[PDB]
């Protein structure tokens, strides 16, 4: 097989800034290189075939060089539709190999998240389990620490996070913590928090509600 | 005596060789040995199976000629690195290259990475979908080739296809013809 | 214009096979390659093997014991067969892509592709609870309110709001798998606050593998 080695696995850039993504092969492919577009939850999309040839309708600030081993892709202007993970493809020969891929994240500035919580609901609770939750919405960068405090006592071990990728519109990132509890632990007790640190925050940001009301 | 033709695929599983025989004759209702020089054997016994005659064993002489004698009915005294055949090639791949108008055809063949038959020539045959059983063939040594564009016909599509030979010490048969492939021309 | 849809997602036990489809339309089948591609969780690309419709093919050596491809004309349909399924097979997105003309070197189409779960556990549909928005735990103008889907297996879920009519401010997480072996996910969205009491909220929940498509409506919690 032909390996296809992308550098760099993770790649930051300002929106108008330039970007230029390297790929390297172990043999000689000639100019038969291809690079991949592929968005948050969406497929592959073919960007630039043969090293430096665009596809139909593919904007012009991207471009391809190279030859032989190695390849270059390059945005010249990026916007911030262009997050994604770009993958260099030699189209050459069989067995036909992909690169690793390099993701795009965007730069921007501060932004502190909105925190909001959620009891749980009665129907989950007759259930027999509690799940509370806190987001965190619209925030950058993406590093933000949650800590859970039930009656000022601090959990641990009993809580979930998930991050959403950067969202192309003001390249901000949402994270949701869940809290997970039996009815009986949740009824044990009546003062549920989350307390959000981030970089834009001054102090933290407490969140809380009181079983009931 | 009955005629017979066979043929020696080396260097395939590992290093155990496997020689394979066949029957000339058309029709040999029978209700097959071969000796010879060999290394750490004098003579082996074939499996049967059909109309076919192979084993398989590391245990192998590549110097020295040795007597196939058909049980004792014919005999022939052939040399184990005159009946090679190598193996088929694979991964048969065309390209069109926009800017220098071209084709690049590339193939592999594990026969590369083999001791003794390491060296090979190919015989790359590409034709038309019209041409009633027309080939064009060219002979050559790497595992690259380049057709040029203005030396094909435009808005057409070509099949092609591979083959192998032993062209050095090593003499034989050709291989099996690779599975095809298949590519479009611009419309000029 | 041109489309390749997928079958849907697919729930198998260890050992067994799979067999999934690509549908083409839009254009003449018969004269493009259709490839296969692999994407496992680490996010590399992995091709699987080649197909000329009008005869056959097939690529790749590491698939030849697993990949079998094989096509049908008259629905103009690749289908894509899996053998002896492993836990490697599993965290997969399967692709359908569409060859270039001239070759099928590069791929100029691509499928949704299909996600494929291989595990001796069993299907299980998902409880969808609201996450209500608090009136007093409302950032100004904006209400943050949500769905939970808890307790599902396998992935994906497809969730969405008022039927797809609502997708500013949508954010759904990515499931986490719990303890339990069940993934579990949220999906919230802000709004005008002001609009809590007039405009009503609800969030379509669909689980293929267990073939649950729930809808949740979200309401101020009164007190
Ligand atoms: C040819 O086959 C050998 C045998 O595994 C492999 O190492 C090599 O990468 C292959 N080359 C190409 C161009 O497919």
């Amino acid at each position: 097989d032909i390996v296809m080695t992308q550098s760099h696995k993770f790649m930051s850039t300002l929106v108008g800034d330039r970007v230029s993504i390297t790929c390297k092969a172990s043999q000689d492919v000639s100019t038969t290189v291809a690079w991949y577009q592929q968005k948050p939850g969406q497929s592959p999309k073919l960007l630039i075939y043969s090293a430096s040839y665009r596809y139909t309708g593919v904007p012009d600030r991207f471009t391809g060089s190279g030859s032989g081993t190695d390849f270059t892709f390059t945005i010249s202007s990026v916007q911030a539709e262009d997050l994604a993970v770009y993958y260099c493809q030699q189209h050459y020969s069989i067995p036909r190999t992909f690169g690793g891929g390099t993701k795009l994240e965007i730069k921007r500035t501060v932004a502190a998240p909105s925190v909001f919580i959620f009891p749980p609901s009665d129907e989950q609770l007759k259930s027999g389990t509690a799940s509370v939750v806190c987001l965190l919405n619209n925030f950058y960068p993406r590093e933000a620490k949650v800590q859970w405090k039930v009656d000022n006592a601090l959990q641990s071990g009993n809580s979930q996070e998930s991050v959403t990728e950067q969202d192309s519109k003001d390249s901000t990132y949402s994270l949701s913590s869940t809290l997970t509890l039996s009815k009986a632990d949740y009824e044990k007790h009546k003062v549920y928090a989350c307390e959000v640190t981030h970089q834009g925050l001054s102090s933290p940001v407490t969140k809380s509600f009181n079983r009931g009301e | 005596d009955y005629s017979f033709s066979c043929y020696s695929q080396l260097e395939v599983n590992g290093s155990q060789h496997s020689l394979t025989c066949a029957f000339e004759d058309p029709d040999v209702n029978t209700t097959f040995e071969i000796c010879g020089a060999l290394v750490e054997v004098k003579c082996l016994n074939f499996r049967k199976l059909q109309e076919i005659y192979f084993i398989e064993t590391k245990k192998f002489l590549l110097i020295g000629k040795s007597n196939i004698c058909v049980k004792s009915l014919t005999c022939k005294k052939i040399d184990l690195t005159t009946i090679v055949k190598p193996e088929a090639p694979f991964d048969l791949s065309v390209v069109y290259r926009e800017g220098a108008n071209d084709f690049v055809v590339t193939f592999n063949t594990s026969h590369l990475q083999k001791k003794y038959v390491k060296v090979l020539m190919h015989d790359v045959a590409y034709r038309q979908e019209k041409d009633e059983n027309k080939w064009t063939h060219v002979n050559l040594s790497s595992t690259k080739l380049t057709l040029l564009q203005r030396k094909l016909q435009p808005a057409a599509m070509y099949e092609i296809k591979v083959r192998s030979i032993p062209d050095h010490y090593f003499k034989g048969f050709w291989s099996e013809w690779s599975p095809s492939y298949y590519f479009r021309t611009p419309e000029i | 214009e041109v489309q390749l849809q997928q079958s849907g997602p697919e729930l198998v036990k260890p050992g067994a096979s799979v067999k999934m489809s690509c549908k083409a339309s839009g254009y003449t089948f018969s004269d493009y390659y259709m490839h296969w591609v692999k994407q496992s969780h680490g996010k590399s690309l992995e091709w699987i093997g080649y197909i000329y419709p009008d005869n056959g093919g097939n690529g790749y050596n590491q698939k030849f014991k697993g990949k079998a491809t094989l096509t049908v004309d008259k629905s103009s349909s690749t289908v894509y067969m899996e053998l002896r399924s492993l836990t490697s097979e599993d965290s997969a997105l399967y692709y359908c892509a569409r060859g270039t003309y001239y070759d099928g070197s590069y791929f100029d189409y691509w499928g949704q592709g299909t996600t494929l779960t291989v595990s001796s556990a069993s299907t299980k549909g998902p409880s969808v609870f609201p996450l209500a928005p608090s009136s007093k735990s409302t950032s100004g103008g904006t209400a943050a309110l949500g769905c939970l889907v808890k307790d599902y297996f396998p992935e994906p879920v497809t969730v969405s709001w008022n039927s797809g009519a609502l997708t500013s401010g949508v954010h759904t997480f990515p499931a986490v798998l719990q303890s339990s072996g069940l993934y579990s996910l949220s999906s919230v969205v802000t709004v005008p606050s002001s609009s809590l009491g007039t405009q009503t909220y609800i969030c379509n929940v669909n689980h293929k593998p267990s073939n649950t498509k729930v809808d949740k409506k979200v309401e101020p919690k009164s007190c």
